[PDB]
């Protein structure tokens, strides 16, 4: 019925696309999730939006999402839509290993996900996904790698970038702190630190770190303890 | 805005 | 808001109406049938010098015997162009003939009103374009029009387009039956000339003819020149 | 499956998502292509953050090993059509055992683009592009598209945001003298492009594929 | 015949509107509690009616139970499928679906629900416990297909004052027979005989409803 | 606004869209079934709007099986469709169970099928109601009325169109239960003279059927001579 | 004989606390050898492989397309697959293909990845699961293997004892098949570490 | 019958095949090439059913063009000849299976040279030496006998001689010529043909 | 009793987080003008209803909201007659089928759940309207003895020790409530109506441990019942 | 295979050979054949493993469905019905046969199941290639409304015959007793067959090794 149509998949008179922008409103009000490439490793840093004092903590964690073997991602927006996009590029990143036997390269995965994206904003109707994605990996021919994709399907690789809560905010603290190509991964943490300490109103239980690394000819992807998390000491000594 | 170009 | 396959209270499709308005945005297109051929002119419209003006095609050839100027929405015409073509071969294929101006015009006029929200991923409106069709076949030299619902009519004599009217007048004026083909092209070239916007040269019109004698003919820019002169 | 009619005609003949497309290829970063005599250059605005990985985000690829293009508008739409031109450019090779011609890729570009105006449950692709290259005999050739699915050929061009300034600017140095080097060609490219802008530039000469030039390469012409 | 389109859309603030109202269903609902204790789970509902003729304490498998606030309809659809992609693993895996499993791939069907052609989301908050790996689970699943691992909590009419309830009659240490008594009493905040309340158990013997017997006894406490 | 689909529900639960082409129906032109001792009777009162047309066009009564006769009223075109629904459930039941439908299982069927255009954005009730009337030694006389909602309910004696309720008032002074089909098509025709408006519509044919002992079950146009009769008879007791 | 054509062999046995298994190395088309490295033993875990005898195509093809389920289902679940879990997922990708089968028999060998106690079984083609507490074989030997398995397996084996036992149950049942042998790779699987050999073995 | 040989030497892999195309008792071609170019450092060497090879192989070739204007670099040989097997093994129990045999030879910047044997069935195997056709039962002994992991182009070469020569002595087709390429960092190199 | 958009035309949720659509289907019930009750004891379990016939040109025999859905299942429809119809055929086809698949009768609470299954998806999927009826359903369980069951438009079904539908619904259970068999139900349905029944003027369907299978009392059946109650 | 089943006085005993052969060569000596399908309901498998595997499962999982749906007990004639119907559509090529056994409301019941979809309703059935020895000994001595033990006893000797007599038979004897009161799923019940014990005895270096890795684990 034409009546009830919302129709989500057109251009207003200005060649905007309404649904996608509303989209990324939603995403705004997400979770400040940002990420920061170094010399020997990448880095995901994530505000948790549990905090509350009942919640379990049954995952190794909340926001981070292990993709394949030399691939991480995090996520900003609708969380049910997340699990569906994060399911899906577990199934790209199968069905490349099947095809090459080798692991995919990390963009070749942000560009399978981002024509699904895509689609959803041009033909079926449908609202498209309100989900912007952190990718973190490694691969044999640009190594260590930071993508960040958003609901129109559109990407972009970064050194340092920032989606969710105040990342207008944190984008200027990148490009301020940021020393391209003289980055290591212990001074990535103390920046990651500094910049959630200005766009989050910090503790431990709080924030989530998750760092990729590699050792003896391969990926190592783990999410810091609780009590890793000693860099938040280091920092308020500055 | 970020996704035209 | 309303469907696309809805009826207005004087007994009109709305979709069919704007299409046919939509040829009025297009440039002039003149046909001529004489005794001795059809010949087809266009203005080509340059919009800007940086444009190359051969890349601009309105008149088209169908087969050896049939040619096409169209006018309107330029884009929609090609997928048009494509089934005259497609359909010239599948006559010749199956009956080892060449196919007639008239049953090229009808199967192309088929496509029209065959629109509609009911699969998957058919048309959803109509083609927004005017086409004339010249050739030769048993019955002699015929042009024929068809426009956007569907319609298609032998013409002695038509203009398309924007200046469509008042080329029309010019052409009653001076068409007659035992008219040559070669004041055929002088005609359609001054008419042209006069309801154009800019200054008529070589580079800026499109010509073609089809004689009982030879095939379809574009107009060099050599032979466009000679026709000017005068 | 969806099934709306998303491009219609209004009263006075207007296909209002087409227009509605051609305003996002507005909202693009400027693109400026120009024919030389033996060369073709595109050029494009970079709008860039000190963060970014220039690689990611670049508006010049390659379709072929002969044809490349330069686009403006949704960056996402581009990618669909890019990989759309770049299957059709092998299955081509595949069955006539000849490289595409730039004016067949072209069609091929400009078809689909019409297509998705007229089609059901789909609207337009919201670009332009800019398709450059060389033919079988050495023709250099460039090509625009727009979401219409018109094509045409051009000397010089411009898509993008301030293209009507920039096209008026071409309009007045694209002569003989301005395309009698390479160096002048390019040159002429960024002369363009400096009339409203940070930019990428690339180069593609007779049967030597794409070459984009260095960002240093780039400082001494400005 | 159906409907194509979404809806459920994004509204100028970013919120989708058809998933708050969902909420608001929910919170409209009959109050449910979940607590989780060291050695089990409890779940438990308030509710000429034959109270033995239909459940909102019901069963998935052997290991996992469901309760639910918001609409009764749209809880049994769920249940179904709940059931279904249960034994769908089951054949698969041969064996018990874990808890957490169970609650992703319900979540999901949750979601299709705020993005496929011509159907409104689901009118529901799920409550899901089970027992794998010789460990209790709490799992709360909402219309929009989010999940969250609950220690306690409430759900439905006065769930807020109940939540703050459990913050301070709860803690880990606390077993399963004293962790049916505070949940009775989170539902004595905002109501009660055996025939008006359901409580489930779910420890390493498996989940099943408490009988009428057995309610009827701890209420005596 | 809440009479635009049939998908859709008034505040005071009522369904417009159906009764807007039960509207279509009233504004039809009278039928009338009458079952009798041993058969049912159709009279159509079919108003003739040009002189142009042939004595014939435009019937309103229907054979949709060899036993089973149908009067329509409403919007004829969806009256047609509907007998050619009917028309197919009758020779699907003969193929699939060896014999011929009842008629209360023919009602039920095209009943239950009109009933599935009331649901649905999708589609438009039809406009048209329709009677089905049959006879058999082993079921005897019957007689059903079908209505755009898909009701269906037997009936002695039924009418249907602008004058329903002026036909039921003249109906029900008959024991018809008693009287044979030759006495019947009299009173049909004499029903449609009397409920005819003949200042407001000029010019109407008179249209009859039967199916009864006296057809051998079968459904048949009353012939030409006793049809004329009643026609008489009609005329002269309306003076 | 289909299953012959490539000829291959492949057993397990299980040990005190360990397990092992056990595959020749010849990829041969009927009589020509073609290779003598040909991998039939894949890692399904740290302390979980399965071996497969049978069309060498099919062997590739079982092996990756399991690989890509339990790479999805380690993802999902966060936690190594238990052997028999992995037994399971396997019958049921043998058996999708019931009507249309793959042209392999494979055998399972791991340790449970929390409690490290032993576990082997096999399959048919169409995924008929058997676990044993001795000794599972599989190939166009498998006559040959059940033959010194039955004289050679004792219960309780320590690493080494199950690895000379794997180890002259292989060399001794391959030399009495044509199309089996061009050596022998041998996996023990202990709590704490693998250890591969590859054994001195006829070359004929 | 076509004939098919490759050597894998320390930085390099040299191949050859027959340049016969042959129909019932004629030869219809004697300059046959049954060699297709993959990318800059892989070459796919394509026997078998008539039809079937050409399909086959030009639809692995413009898939392995697209995948590198796709994504601006190249598969590896490895990625290329388990994509191969993956197309051939897909279509083994479809309406459309192919009966080819294939070497695919490729040198990768950072894992050297590879060779890859793979027969109709699709079975994968990589060999540092593999030869396809009735001749390989008559060459392949000779391989086994001379070859070593460090053997020199220029013994490649010479020991490819060896094979041929045995074909021309002992087998029982007409196989007079054979194209002749070797891959090493620099691409692939088109090498005299060996004649008869 | 807020209100955004269409969420008083589709089965979408209001703010407040109500189906309006639903709601209306509730009073879709009461356009009947029909009341119906049902009351189960140790033995049996029994509907009546209203029989109104206010034409007379009716065949009375073919005007019943009383239907067999199985030999041992009856059912009592109150609401819009032709959406009850087509759920008695849907209760007809789903006790068909269970009994052909699973090789036993259906259990009537197993049957008013799928019914009610059926119409949860009517408040889901926005295309088609929810039936304007509810079904009560009655027969004799192996195990638990005789049952009575209602289901309504919303999706929702129980077991009842008794039961009403229709206009004086409210009415009716405020009667049964006060009480807690055949004699039970004409009294109720007597009382809210405030008519005392002439034999013509009721329908009544019985289910018995002793006789399972669903009977309709004739008229005289009936008349001996109100001739005691009185 | 040697599989059978009878109806005692109290409910139903099944039996079961243990032994699968692939060719004429012994894969498994103790192969379960006795199959779960609800608390109250088993069966027995003979035929193509992998079919009788694969189809109990899944009208097992179906079952459970089923019985979580409307609360009750599930009755054998449902997955009689189940089973016949996937049986007879698949026209004889799921190589299932089955013995089918339970007690339900309406007491014990059991059935021979063939894979074409016949089934037959029966006081003592048996199937597999040892079925006619078995069923010699149910002819011999069978008699209705025998005691546990005696119903115990008749089936062990009919799983026997197969055992002893059969080829494709052998291993031990497993029964499963179904009431309404218990169930006794005994594996094994019986072990009839044992191997001999080795008159010979068969050191660390014995195998020469050409390569060896170790890799250490967590
Ligand atoms: C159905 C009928 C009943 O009593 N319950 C619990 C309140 C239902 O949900
Ligand atoms: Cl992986
Ligand atoms: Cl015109
Ligand atoms: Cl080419
Ligand atoms: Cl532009
Ligand atoms: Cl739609
Ligand atoms: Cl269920
Ligand atoms: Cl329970
Ligand atoms: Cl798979
Ligand atoms: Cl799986
Ligand atoms: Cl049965
Ligand atoms: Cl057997
Ligand atoms: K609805
Ligand atoms: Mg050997
Ligand atoms: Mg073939
Ligand atoms: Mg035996």
């Amino acid at each position: 019925s034409r009546r009830y149509d919302s129709r989500t998949t057109i251009f207003s008179p200005e060649g905007r696309l309404y649904q996608v922008e509303y989209a990324m409103e939603a995403i705004g009000h997400a979770g400040t999730c940002l990420g920061i490439l170094a010399n020997d490793g990448v880095l995901l840093a994530a505000e948790r939006r549990n905090i509350h004092k009942l919640l379990d903590e049954v995952f190794f964690s909340e926001k981070i999402y292990k993709l394949n073997e030399d691939m991480a991602c995090s996520v900003a927006g609708i969380t049910s839509d997340a699990n569906v996009l994060t399911n899906e590029l577990r199934l790209i990143a199968q069905r490349y290993l099947l095809q090459y036997q080798e692991p995919i390269p990390c963009e070749q995965l942000v560009t399978a996900l981002c024509d699904i994206k895509q689609a959803y904003t041009q033909f079926g109707g449908k609202r498209p996904f309100g989900v912007s994605l952190l990718y973190i990996g490694w691969d044999k021919h640009y190594g260590f790698q930071l993508y960040q994709s958003d609901p129109s399907g559109n990407y972009g690789g970064w050194k340092a970038t920032c989606i969710g809560n105040n990342s207008a905010a944190a984008v200027s603290m990148l490009k301020q702190d940021y020393k391209e190509g003289e980055m290591t991964l212990k001074s990535a943490l103390a920046l990651a630190i500094k910049v959630l300490n200005k766009t989050m109103d910090l503790s431990a239980e709080k924030v989530e770190i998750a760092t990729l690394t590699r050792e003896n000819g391969k990926t190592v992807i783990r999410v810091l303890k609780q009590k890793e998390v000693q860099l938040i000491k280091k920092h308020e000594e500055e | 805005r970020s996704y035209y170009s | 808001d309303r469907g696309v396959n809805t009826f207005s209270p004087e007994g009109r499709l709305f979709q069919v109406e704007y299409a046919i308005e939509a040829i009025k945005l297009g440039s002039t297109a003149i046909g001529i049938q004489t005794s001795e051929g059809v010949c087809l002119a266009v203005e080509k419209r340059i919009t800007s010098p940086l444009m190359e003006p051969s890349s601009i095609e309105k008149i088209v050839e169908i087969d050896a015997h049939i040619g096409c100027a169209m006018s309107g929405l330029i884009a929609d015409a090609k997928t048009l162009i494509d089934k005259a073509r497609v359909e010239t071969q599948n006559h010749w294929f199956t009956y080892n003939e060449t196919m007639t101006v008239e049953s090229v015009t009808q199967a192309v006029s088929n496509l029209a009103l065959q629109f509609g929200e009911e699969d998957p991923g058919a048309m959803s409106r109509p083609f927004g374009v005017a086409l004339l069709f010249g050739g030769v076949d048993e019955k002699g030299p015929q042009l024929f029009h068809m426009d956007p619902s569907g319609t298609f009519v032998q013409c002695d004599a038509r203009a398309i387009g924007s200046a469509s009217e008042g080329a029309q007048s010019s052409l009653q004026e001076v068409y007659h039956k035992s008219m040559t083909l070669k004041e055929a092209i002088k005609s359609s070239l001054i008419i042209l000339k006069q309801v154009m916007e800019e200054k008529l040269n070589a580079t800026n019109i499109e010509l073609a003819t089809v004689q009982p004698g030879q095939n379809f003919h574009m107009f060099t820019k050599e032979e466009l020149e000679e026709v000017i002169k005068d | 499956s969806y099934d709306r009619a998303i491009t219609v005609f209004s009263p006075d003949g207007h296909l209002f998502q087409v227009e509605y497309a051609q305003e996002a290829v507005k909202k693009g970063s400027t693109a400026v292509g120009v024919r030389g005599r033996d060369i073709v250059v595109l050029g494009v605005e970079k709008k860039v953050a000190k963060l970014q990985d220039e690689r990611t985000v670049r508006k010049i690829c390659a379709l072929d090993d002969n044809v490349c293009m330069a686009f403006a508008g949704l960056t996402a739409d581009a990618r669909i059509v890019i990989n759309r031109a770049r299957v059709e450019c092998q299955s081509h090779r595949l069955t006539v055992e000849d490289p595409v011609t730039v004016e067949y890729i072209t069609r091929y570009i400009a078809s689909l683009k019409q297509r998705y105006t007229q089609s059901n449950g789909r609207r337009p692709f919201g670009i332009s592009a800019l398709i450059v290259g060389f033919d079988f005999d050495g023709t250099p050739r460039l090509y625009q598209t727009d979401p219409s699915g018109t094509y045409h050929a051009w000397k010089a061009n411009a898509i993008g945001r301030g293209a009507k300034s920039v096209r008026e600017f071409l309009e007045k140095n694209y002569t003989d003298e301005a395309i009698e080097t390479d160096d002048l060609t390019i040159k002429l490219v960024i002369k363009a492009l400096l009339e409203v802008v940070n930019i990428e530039l690339a180069v593609m000469r007779r049967d030597q594929s794409l070459k984009i030039l260095n960002p240093e390469e780039i400082e001494k012409y400005v | 015949r159906g409907y194509s389109f979404s809806l459920t859309t994004f509204s100028p603030s970013g919120k989708l509107v058809q998933i708050e109202y969902a909420l608001a269903a929910v919170a409209g609902g009959a109050p449910s509690v979940g607590i989780k204790a060291a050695n089990g789970v409890v779940l438990a509902t308030e509710k000429l009616y034959d109270e033995r003729s239909v459940h909102k304490v019901e069963p998935i498998t052997k290991h996992i139970g469901l309760v639910y606030s918001g609409m009764g309809p749209d809880y049994r659809v769920l249940v179904h499928r709940a059931r279904k992609l249960a034994q769908q693993y089951y054949l698969v895996y041969q064996e018990p679906i874990p808890t957490a499993q169970l609650v992703q791939r319900v979540a999901s069907v949750m979601q299709e629900y705020t993005q496929s052609g011509g159907v409104r989301p689901f009118g529901v908050s799920l409550l899901i416990c089970g027992w794998n790996e010789g460990r209790p689970y709490l799992f709360q699943s909402d219309p929009s297909g989010a999940y969250f691992a609950w220690k306690a909590t409430a759900m439905g009419k006065n769930y807020v004052n109940g939540k703050t309830f459990l913050e301070k009659r709860y803690n880990e240490d606390l077993e399963l027979e004293d962790a049916i008594h505070t949940a009775i009493l989170t539902l004595k905040e905002s109501f009660m005989t055996e025939d008006n309340i359901e409580v489930g158990i779910c420890n390493e013997a498996g989940f099943r409803r408490l009988t009428p017997t057995e309610v009827k006894d701890y209420l005596a406490a | 606004g809440y009479d635009l689909s049939a998908s859709t529900f008034s505040p005071d639960g009522r369904v417009f869209q159906v009764e807007y082409a039960m509207k279509a129906v009233e504004n039809s032109s009278t039928a009338i079934g009458i079952r009798c001792k041993d058969g049912v009777v159709f009279g159509v009162e079919k108003l003739v709007l040009s002189k142009l047309y042939e004595e014939g066009s435009n019937k309103r009564l229907f054979n949709v099986d060899r036993h089973v006769g149908m009067a329509v009223a409403g919007l004829l075109a969806d009256a047609r469709s509907l007998a050619d629904i009917a028309r197919e459930e009758a020779s699907n039941f003969r193929s699939n169970f060896g014999y011929n439908i009842p008629l209360k299982h023919l009602a039920d069927r095209v009943a239950m099928y009109v009933h599935a255009y009331t649901l649905y954005s999708a589609v438009r009730p039809f406009g048209c109601s329709f009677m089905l009337g049959s006879y058999s030694v082993n079921d005897g006389a019957q007689l059903y009325m079908i209505d755009p909602s898909g009701v269906s309910y037997g009936y002695w004696g039924c009418a249907i169109g602008k004058a329903r309720q002026a036909a039921k008032t003249e109906i029900e002074k008959l024991q018809m239960k008693e009287m044979t089909c030759r006495d019947i098509v009299k009173e049909v025709a004499k029903i449609i003279y009397i409920v005819h408006d003949e200042v407001k519509d000029k010019a109407f044919e008179l249209e009859l059927s039967w199916v009864g002992e006296l057809t051998n079950g079968r459904h048949e146009i009353v012939p030409k001579d006793i049809r004329e009769e009643a026609e008489k008879y009609a005329k002269e007791s309306l003076k | 004989s289909i299953m012959s054509y490539n000829g291959g062999a492949v057993m397990a046995m299980k040990g005190k606390n360990c397990v092992a298994i056990a595959a020749d190395r010849r990829f041969g088309i009927q009589a020509q050898m073609v290779t003598t490295d040909f991998q039939k033993i894949f890692p399904m875990g740290d302390r979980l492989y399965i071996g497969l005898a049978g069309l060498a195509t099919d062997v590739q093809t079982v092996a990756q397309r399991l690989k890509f389920r339990l790479n999805l289902y380690e993802l999902k679940e966060g936690r190594q697959i238990k052997p028999y879990t992995l037994m399971s997922m396997v019958a049921n990708l043998l058996y999708e293909k019931r009507f249309g089968p793959y042209y392999t028999e494979p055998v399972i060998a791991g340790l449970d990845p929390k409690t490290f106690k032993p576990f082997i079984c096999s399959l048919d083609l169409i995924g008929c699961p058997m676990v044993t507490d001795d000794f599972v074989v599989s190939g166009t030997c498998a006559e040959q293997m059940y033959g010194m398995c039955e004289s050679l397996w004792e219960p309780n084996m320590d690493p080494d004892h199950l690895f000379e036992t794997i180890s002259q149950a292989m060399l001794n049942a391959v030399d009495r098949d044509a199309v089996s042998g061009m050596g022998v790779i041998v996996h023990i699987i202990e709590k704490d570490k693998i250890t591969t050999r590859t054994l001195k073995a006829r070359m004929d | 019958m076509e004939y098919l040989i490759g050597i894998q030497g320390p930085d390099y892999v040299l191949v050859a095949s027959d340049r016969v195309a042959a129909s019932n008792i004629v030869q219809m071609k004697d300059d046959h090439d049954k060699m297709f170019k993959m990318s800059e450092k892989i070459l796919l060497l394509c026997v078998g059913e008539a039809g079937d090879t050409v399909q086959f192989a030009e639809y692995i070739q413009k898939n392995v063009q697209l995948y590198k204007m796709r994504n601006g670099y190249e598969l590896s040989p490895t990625a290329a000849a388990n994509f191969t097997r993956r197309n051939l093994a897909d279509c083994l129990r479809s309406r459309t299976p192919y009966h080819v045999n294939l070497l695919l030879a490729g040198y990768d910047e950072h894992e050297g040279p590879a060779l890859y044997y793979m027969d109709y069935l699709a079975a994968l195997a990589k060999a540092p030496f593999a030869a396809h056709g009735y001749g390989a039962f008559l060459t392949l002994s000779i391989l086994d006998r001379y070859y070593t992991p460090t053997i020199s182009r220029e013994r490649a070469v010479e020991l490819l001689r060896k094979c041929l020569e045995e074909l021309q002595k002992r087998f029982i087709l007409n196989l007079p010529t054979f194209s002749v390429r070797i891959i090493d960092k620099n691409g692939i190199h088109d090498l005299d043909n060996i004649s008869f | 009793g807020s209100s955004a958009g269409f969420d008083r035309h589709i089965t979408i949720f209001s703010p407040e987080g109500r189906l309006y659509q639903v709601e209306y289907a509730f009073k879709a019930i009461n356009q009947g003008g029909l009341t119906s009750v049902a009351v189960r004891g140790k033995d049996c379990a029994v509907i009546v209803t209203q029989k109104k016939v206010p034409d007379k040109l009716l065949d009375s025999s073919t005007v019943t909201h009383l239907f067999k859905i199985t030999e041992n299942i009856g059912c009592v429809m109150t609401g819009m007659t032709a959406d009850s119809r087509s759920q008695v055929q849907r209760a007809r086809y789903e006790a068909a089928n269970w009994k052909y698949k699973y090789g036993y009768e259906i259990p009537v609470d197993m049957l008013c759940k799928r019914i009610a299954d059926i119409s949860q998806v009517y408040t889901q999927n926005a295309e088609m309207r929810p039936l304007g009826c509810c079904m009560i359903l009655i027969g004799i369980d192996e195990e638990q003895g005789p049952q009575v069951y209602k289901c309504d438009p919303a999706g929702y079904y129980c077991g009842f020790k008794a039961t009403a539908a229709g206009v004086k619904q409210t009415e009716s259970t405020s009667f049964l409530e006060k009480k807690v068999t055949v004699e039970t139900a004409i009294t109720c349905l007597s009382t809210v109506l405030s008519i005392d029944f002439k034999p013509s003027e009721i329908e009544v369907g019985v289910v018995t441990v002793e006789n399972p299978k669903f009977r309709i009392l004739t008229e005289a059946e009936i008349d001996a019942h109100l001739v005691a109650l009185a | 295979t040697t599989i059978a089943g009878v109806v005692y006085k109290d409910g139903i005993v099944l039996g079961a050979d243990t032994r699968a052969t692939e060719g004429m060569v012994v894969a498994d000596k103790n192969c379960s054949k006795i199959h779960f399908i609800s608390p109250n309901i088993y069966c027995c498998g003979a035929g193509t493993a992998a079919d009788t595997d694969m189809t109990t499962q899944l009208i097992s999982s179906n079952l459970e469905l089923h019985s979580l749906s409307t609360g009750r007990l599930p009755r054998v004639v449902t997955a009689n019905r189940m089973l016949k119907q996937m049986l007879f559509r698949y026209q004889g090529y799921i190589g299932a046969a089955l013995v089918l056994g339970g007690v339900d409301v309406t007491g014990p019941h059991l059935y021979s199941i063939y894979p074409h979809g016949s089934t037959d309703k029966l006081p003592y059935v048996t199937m597999g290639s040892g079925s006619l020895a078995a069923m010699a000994v149910f002819e011999d001595k069978f008699r209705p409304d025998m005691e546990e033990e005696e119903a115990k006893n008749l089936v062990s000797e009919a799983i026997a015959a197969g055992i002893f007599n059969d080829l494709g038979s052998g291993s031990n004897i497993d029964l499963c007793v179904i009431s309404k009161n218990k169930l006794d799923f005994l594996r094994p019940y019986t072990v009839p067959n044992k191997k001999g014990t080795r008159l010979g005895r068969y050191e660390k270096g014995t195998t020469a090794v050409l390569t060896e890795k170790i890799t250490p684990l967590e």
